[PDB]
């Protein structure tokens, strides 16, 4: 009787929050579905970032994704950082083939710790070196 | 005297919704101000008024607006089936329970049908589709907006068949033969509803829906009329039955087909996340399969009326 | 008898990934629990966004939520955007004292859509402009 | 002849888990390596060793290692009951079932309590506790690493008590009077253990641990003392009733005060997020109402023992 109709109706309700927060969710953060972050570190601790996606994910998805990637794989309060994150302005924003190609990279970024700071301020030409 | 009042409540079970309703309604009424800054204002009318061109958005509101209308509904069904059906019924000279109070459902049937089924027809011939227009539900897909009338009409559906879910769920006292596929129909329903709503594609949902309206009211009609002294049952059957094929499966074949060829035989099927662009190999096989057993189920029904068919001309 | 077993054994363990979902997600994404992103818009569609949180919510809370919030708020696909991130260089790391005051904001953005781009291009002195 | 095998098995339980941990022992021995490369050695090894230091971390390879102790420790307990203790009882004059099986499980406890309790006691001499030492408590606080002895011992009592409720939930034949604040005692024991790890202070959990385990020790000496004959079971008792209030209501009021004062007395307790530094007024009350819950039962039992005391020497 009553307690079926509540657990039946709660079900559904459960279920309706599920796709509608999956709606939500996936849309905030969507940037892992179709931009992969490649790693390539440099001589030290220091590593260069971009985002390797589909046609799909823009400079939305690169950079966000190189942004929380900074901030979660390297931990400040042991020591503080200093990234840099250079524009590739030679490019439109939407710019990649369907083919594994993909030809130009986008947003590219530096980051390590202070002990070779020197070396991510030389490796930075001009833009402005962000020690976080 | 108040046990007078709770025998009333016990023959008459409508008061409570109609009490309910009306203080809601009463309320925001007299509020003074009718705009959306109240909240009476989301209890009653749709939600997400595109500035203030005719185009809406959704939400949470919807879902507090499908719960009044949960209780709307349950009071007109209550209210309307007793006060008028039954008396009506009596007047019929057709004394028995069990044909009275089928024909009282079905006669219940025939009114909200009638109701749904040509203000749905009204609702797409003011669209694109005009007379199932099969292509635009490929023009655009990702609309997050839908048409007032047609959205308070979808919410409307929303609300109705999920009460009869309800009310079946409820398992009041002798469902009848023909209760596991009737249940299978119903819930299948409400996911139709419910997915083809959330996922931003309601132009794809609002034929089906006429199909199925316009398809339980000749049912229904033709059901009462052979449960009274018939006279020509066997006419309005036949009408039925011919309208019956003629929307039912031809239009969702028609439908299916579109889908599947349309959508499927192209080479626009990409993902692209933010624009909520799935219409692509994950969504279509859900709402496909949905179709499918729509279609499976009415396939079913038909055998079953090809059997009766068969059975009354065979004697 | 075992399928008792199997239900506590099931709810002990849900439990335990709870809470250590609980751990990695709230270590990860903490910014929204000590700073809070304070908005403020300008003559037009562009906005001015800081981070006023506490003590411990460094210019990393601030840096992440601005990034947040930036690619969270303005939808691109409609028209592009064009924002700038100024650093502010004359505080240290972790500078907010607890009493509500809170004193100099460090990191603070601005961001809009290209019709006033003109603007952000103004009122963003000399640091690079990030039109995404 | 497979018959004779399932009576072996059903008078003697212990083949199977006995079979499968010699398998798991002899392939990782056997594998050549027996580097972290392997997966044997994720369920036979602590994991997580810094660099090559005495220090660990935590993980999931936690979880794996406590299952196969899990298993290694049912074998255990079915083994060495039956092998050894059965026939050691039986030689024992005592005469029984009740009395034979009561003591059957107070001799087990006996010998892994006696395992246990001087392993622990070891454990916290090579630390800054030294005889309960309560300023260490608040020494380093969100430390994510643990000495392996420490940490090997620490999933070892995981292991075997979660294993002991187990055992309980399957509920085998006849708990006993005295089964309610039992299965409470265990899981509050379980949940103490897995909270204390899980939170990063296991400091502030070896004491307790010590506690319990030489409290219990003496209790079931004393216990099949007395179920045999006795000739000196009343010392006994006294010597165990003057440790159990000395060490059991004494050090945990002792770490109760300690822990509320110091930590609370102070002003060092913020958040800070990122160190996992939320030793502040969260997490306080969690553990202190789980060792409230402790000390409370421990009241409970002492009254059932002062009522004992009462009862014996009053006739
Ligand atoms: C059911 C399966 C449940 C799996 C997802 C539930 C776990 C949620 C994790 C949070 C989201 C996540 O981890 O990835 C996030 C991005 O979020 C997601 O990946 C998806 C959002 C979660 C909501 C997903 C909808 C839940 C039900 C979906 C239906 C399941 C269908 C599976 C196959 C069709 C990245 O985390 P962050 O560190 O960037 O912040
Ligand atoms: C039980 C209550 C459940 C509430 C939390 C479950 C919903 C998860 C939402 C994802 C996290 C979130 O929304 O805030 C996120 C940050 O994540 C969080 O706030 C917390 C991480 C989720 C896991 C929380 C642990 C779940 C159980 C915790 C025990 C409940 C205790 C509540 C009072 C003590 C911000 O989202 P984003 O857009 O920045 O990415």
């Amino acid at each position: 009787k009553i307690f079926n109709l509540f657990r039946v109706c709660f079900i559904s309700l459960l279920l309706i929050a599920a796709v509608e927060y999956f709606k939500y969710g996936t849309r905030i953060n969507y940037e892992w579905f179709h931009c992969t972050p490649i790693k390539e570190p440099q001589s030290g601790s220091v590593i260069k970032l971009w985002a390797r996606g589909g046609p799909f994910c823009d400079k939305r998805g690169e950079y966000k994704t190189i942004v929380k990637r900074i901030t979660r794989d390297y931990e400040p309060n042991d020591e503080h950082l200093s990234f840099c994150i250079i524009e590739n302005d030679n490019v439109p924003p939407v710019h990649y083939p369907i083919h594994e190609d993909k030809g130009e990279p986008g947003y590219v970024a530096y980051v390590g710790y202070d002990t070779d700071s020197e070396l991510v301020q030389e490796l930075c030409a001009d833009s402005t070196i962000y020690h976080m | 005297i108040w046990f007078s009042f709770r025998e009333i409540s016990y023959r008459h079970a409508w008061i409570a919704p109609l009490m309910i309703l009306i203080a809601v309604y009463s309320a925001y009424f007299t509020s003074g101000n009718t705009t959306k800054t109240n909240v009476l204002h989301r209890f009653v009318a749709v939600s997400y008024q595109i500035g203030d061109t005719n185009a809406y958005g959704k939400g949470i509101n919807d879902l507090c607006f499908v719960f009044y209308y949960m209780i709307f509904f349950t009071f007109l069904r209550e209210f309307l089936m007793d006060v008028v059906i039954r008396p009506f019924a009596i007047r019929l000279h057709v004394t028995s329970k069990h044909r009275i109070k089928r024909i009282m459902e079905q006669m219940y049937a025939i009114f909200y049908t009638g109701v749904s089924g040509p203000f749905g027809i009204y609702c797409m011939y003011h669209s694109d589709l005009w007379f199932f227009n099969t292509k635009a539900m490929y023009r655009t897909y990702p609309d997050f907006t839908n048409p007032f009338l047609f959205k308070v009409f979808y919410l409307g559906q929303a609300a109705f068949w999920a009460q009869q879910a309800c009310i079946l769920v409820l398992q009041l006292e002798k469902p009848r033969k023909d209760h596991n596929e009737l249940t299978f129909h119903h819930i299948v329903t409400l996911l139709l509803i419910w997915s083809s709503y959330v996922f931003h594609f309601t132009k794809m949902g609002l034929p089906i829906y006429i199909t199925m309206d316009v398809s339980d009211f000749l049912l229904s009609f033709s059901k009462t009329l052979n449960y009274l002294d018939s006279g020509l049952a066997f006419f309005s059957f036949a009408i039925f039955v011919v309208a019956w094929i003629y929307l039912r499966h031809y239009i969702n074949l028609k439908i299916l087909w579109s889908v599947l060829t349309q959508f499927r035989t192209e080479g626009n099927y990409v993902l692209n996340f933010a624009t909520q662009q799935y219409k692509c190999w994950i969504s279509l096989p859900i709402v496909f399969v949905l179709i499918g057993a729509l279609q499976l189920v009415n396939l079913y029904w038909l055998f079953l009326i090809f059997r009766v068919l068969y059975r009354i001309l065979w004697r």
